[PDB]
């Protein structure tokens, strides 16, 4: 336990007893394509082809939603990292 | 491990021995809010002796009817409306003059549902074993009749057979 | 170090289950998981997809105890989602699966639920541990082999229209 830190990084509890245990050379790669893929749905749903109702796409919204989490991901890539990971 | 019903789970902590009728059946663990399960089993055995009551009045009232035309209807559900609101009133009258003294009664008592209701003496000279043999024969039948009673309301809801 | 793959080293997690441990798990998944959820997710797996095989293809070839029920089991989800059997089949299946989170829950916790071990035995085929043990890995390979072969099967039966042999 104990989450509180004071150090350079956060302890590798604060990932939860799934990401605690990722390699942060699983996690950085796996954020940038999570981020890149979800980029492409965002511009794949909308802005290159406006967006329409017969046009939703379950794949580009759920993958759209890959860019908010990407920034978590990459967040704990960085936290694994320090914490020689 | 100690559920009889759930023969995986173990049961909650309140689920053991006494008060018969006790196969660890709370999968939820609803026993682990209630200070005591005096007041759930009053509850419970209230719904079973009225679902077992309205089982036998649903199929009665299927198959037999009084004298009179306004109790003529043969859908129970049809009869709620048909039947004149004085008989209505009159049953919940009787039903709330019985329900008040067992209301001072039920959330104090050490056995809530033990209205001392035995007319014909049934319990009189019988032992302990008996006794407790003649309570898991009316939680069953009440939990079997609440699941039928659910089921010929839902299929007269859906349907409009009353039975069958 | 690991049996079933003899370049990569043995997985960390797997040391011996009767679930049939063989160390094979190179992408490390038992790291990630708790190989308990991991073998109840396998388990679960391997059940259903027996069951599906053995239906699949007894369904294509005798069955019909009505009208609605004459057809070959890949136009068959539609027509039966629209007569409604699957929807109290999903129906049961839920609340069984329902049940089935505390179960999982009992366990990853404490207590002593094995994974897939749901005290189903009524005609106590297994008797003993080394019988439980061997039909467990014999339940297990099965399984794997009915998951393998209900992929081949819809996998085929969707790039072509067929019988048994797809
Ligand atoms: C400057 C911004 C900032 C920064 C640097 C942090 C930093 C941190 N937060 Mg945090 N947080 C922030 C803003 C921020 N927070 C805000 C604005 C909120 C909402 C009020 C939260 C709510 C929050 C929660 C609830 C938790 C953290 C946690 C954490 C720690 C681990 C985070 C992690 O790897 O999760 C990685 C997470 C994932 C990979 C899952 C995906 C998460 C996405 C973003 C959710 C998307 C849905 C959402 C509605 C949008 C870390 C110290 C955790 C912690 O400290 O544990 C004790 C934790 O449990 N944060
Ligand atoms: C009014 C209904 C009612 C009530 C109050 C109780 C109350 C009780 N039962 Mg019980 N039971 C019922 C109906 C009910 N039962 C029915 C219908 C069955 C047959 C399946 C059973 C079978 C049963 C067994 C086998 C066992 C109990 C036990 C218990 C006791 C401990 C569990 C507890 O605290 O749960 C309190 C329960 C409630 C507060 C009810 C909450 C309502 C939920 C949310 C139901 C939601 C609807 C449901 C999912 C579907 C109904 C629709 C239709 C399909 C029927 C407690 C006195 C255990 C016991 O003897 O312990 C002493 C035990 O082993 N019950
Ligand atoms: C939950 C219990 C319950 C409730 C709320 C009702 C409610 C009703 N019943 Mg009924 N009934 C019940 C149990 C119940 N019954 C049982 C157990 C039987 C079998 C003896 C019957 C036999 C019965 C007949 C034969 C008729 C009704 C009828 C009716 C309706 C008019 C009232 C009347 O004449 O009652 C009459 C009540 C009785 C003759 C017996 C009551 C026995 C009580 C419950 C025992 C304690 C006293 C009304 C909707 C009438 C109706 O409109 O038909 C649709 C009618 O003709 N009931
Ligand atoms: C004036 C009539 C009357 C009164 C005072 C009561 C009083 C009571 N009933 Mg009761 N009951 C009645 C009529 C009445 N009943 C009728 C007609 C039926 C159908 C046969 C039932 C069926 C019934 C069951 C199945 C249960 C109770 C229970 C209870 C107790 C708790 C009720 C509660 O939470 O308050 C609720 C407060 C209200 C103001 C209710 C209003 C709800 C609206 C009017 C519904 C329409 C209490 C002793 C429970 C009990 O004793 O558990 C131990 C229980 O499980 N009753
Ligand atoms: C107690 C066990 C039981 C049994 C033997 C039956 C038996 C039957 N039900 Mg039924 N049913 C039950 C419980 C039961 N139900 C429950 C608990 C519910 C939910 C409350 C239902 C809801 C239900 C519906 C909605 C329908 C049936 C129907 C039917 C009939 C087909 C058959 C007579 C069907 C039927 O033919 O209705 C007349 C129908 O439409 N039932
Ligand atoms: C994963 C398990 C599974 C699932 C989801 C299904 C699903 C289905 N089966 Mg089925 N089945 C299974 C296992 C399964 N089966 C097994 C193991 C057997 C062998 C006993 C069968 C034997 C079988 C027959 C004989 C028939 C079905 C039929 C059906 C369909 C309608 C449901 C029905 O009325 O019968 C349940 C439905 C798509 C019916 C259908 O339309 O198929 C053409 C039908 O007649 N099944
Ligand atoms: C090759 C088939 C096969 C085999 C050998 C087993 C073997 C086993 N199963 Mg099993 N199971 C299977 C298929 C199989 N399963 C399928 C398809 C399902 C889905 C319905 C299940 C669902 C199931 C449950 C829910 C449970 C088991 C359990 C068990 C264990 C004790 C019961 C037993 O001896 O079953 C012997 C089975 C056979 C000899 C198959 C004969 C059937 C002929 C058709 C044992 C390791 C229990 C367990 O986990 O104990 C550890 C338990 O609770 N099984
Ligand atoms: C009356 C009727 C139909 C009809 C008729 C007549 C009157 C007869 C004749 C007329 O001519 C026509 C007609 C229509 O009227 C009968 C219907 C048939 C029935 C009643 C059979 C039901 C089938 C059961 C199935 C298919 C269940 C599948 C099992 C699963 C289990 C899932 C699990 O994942 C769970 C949840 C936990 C895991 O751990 C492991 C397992 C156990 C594998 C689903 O994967
Ligand atoms: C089924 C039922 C309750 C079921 C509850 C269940 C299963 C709960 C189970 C659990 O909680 C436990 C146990 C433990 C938890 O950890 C897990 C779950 C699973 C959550 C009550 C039925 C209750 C059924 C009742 C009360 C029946 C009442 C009958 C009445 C009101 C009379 C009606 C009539 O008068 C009319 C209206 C018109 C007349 O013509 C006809 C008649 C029939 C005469
Ligand atoms: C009535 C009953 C018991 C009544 C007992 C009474 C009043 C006893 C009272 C007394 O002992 C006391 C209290 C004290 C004693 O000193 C005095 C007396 C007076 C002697 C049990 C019913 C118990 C009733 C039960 C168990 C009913 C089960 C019903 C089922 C299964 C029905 C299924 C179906 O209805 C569906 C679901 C759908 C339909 O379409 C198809 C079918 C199949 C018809
Ligand atoms: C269903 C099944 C086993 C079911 C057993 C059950 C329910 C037993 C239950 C019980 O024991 C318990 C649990 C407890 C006991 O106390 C009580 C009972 C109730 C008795 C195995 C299926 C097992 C199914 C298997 C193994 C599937 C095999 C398929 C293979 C091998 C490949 C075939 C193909 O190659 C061809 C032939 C041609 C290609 O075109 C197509 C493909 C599909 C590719």
């Amino acid at each position: 336990e104990s989450t509180y830190w004071e150090g350079k990084a956060p302890p590798s509890v604060v990932l939860g007893p799934f990401l605690s245990k990722i390699p942060s050379g699983v996690l950085g790669p796996a954020s940038l394509v999570a981020l890149i893929v979800g980029s492409y749905c965002t511009h794949e749903s909308n802005i290159f082809n406006t967006l329409t109702v017969d046009t939703i796409y379950p794949a580009y919204v759920l993958g759209s939603f890959l860019t908010p989490i990407s920034w978590g991901l990459h967040v704990a890539a960085w936290i694994q990292k320090m914490n020689k990971a | 491990a100690q559920s009889k019903a759930l023969p995986f789970l173990k049961a909650p902590a309140k689920l053991d021995g006494s008060l018969a009728g006790d196969f660890g059946f709370d999968p939820m663990g609803i026993s682990d809010q209630v200070a005591n399960l005096k007041y759930v089993r009053a509850a419970e055995l209230k719904h079973c002796r009225v679902a077992m009551l309205g089982f036998l009045g649903w199929v009665v009232q299927q198959y037999v009817h009084l004298p009179g035309e306004i109790y003529a209807e043969s859908n129970p559900l049809k009869a709620l409306t048909s039947v004149p609101l004085l008989s209505q009133i009159q049953i919940f009258l009787f039903i709330g003059a019985i329900e008040l003294a067992t209301l001072d009664q039920t959330y104090t008592a050490d056995k809530p549902w033990d209205l001392g209701f035995d007319p014909l003496n049934f319990s009189k000279g019988k032992s302990e074993q008996q006794m407790k043999d003649l309570e898991v024969k009316e939680l069953k039948n009440g939990r079997v009749a609440m699941i039928a009673i659910m089921g010929l309301i839902a299929q007269t809801l859906y349907t409009g057979v009353p039975l069958f | 170090k690991s049996k079933a793959v003899p370049f990569l080293p043995r997985p960390a997690a797997l040391d011996g289950s009767v679930v049939g441990d063989v160390g094979f798990d190179p992408v490390g998944f038992t790291s990630w998981l708790p190989l308990s959820y991991l073998q109840e997710a396998e388990i679960k797996h391997c059940r259903i997809a027996m069951l599906a095989t053995l239906g699949w293809i007894v369904a294509d070839f005798v069955h019909l105890p009505g009208a609605v029920h004459e057809v070959s089991s890949l136009a068959a989800h539609d027509v039966a989602v629209k007569s409604g059997a699957l929807a109290q089949i999903l129906i049961w299946t839920s609340i069984a699966e329902a049940i089935s989170v505390i179960a999982i829950s009992q366990m990853l916790e404490g207590s002593g639920r094995q994974p897939g071990d749901f005290k189903f035995d009524p005609l106590n085929f297994a008797k003993d541990e080394k019988s439980l043990k061997k039909m467990q890995l014999s339940e297990l390979k099965n399984g794997r082999l009915a998951m393998l072969a209900f992929s081949g099967i819809v996998t085929q039966a969707a790039l072509t229209g067929h019988a048994f042999p797809y």
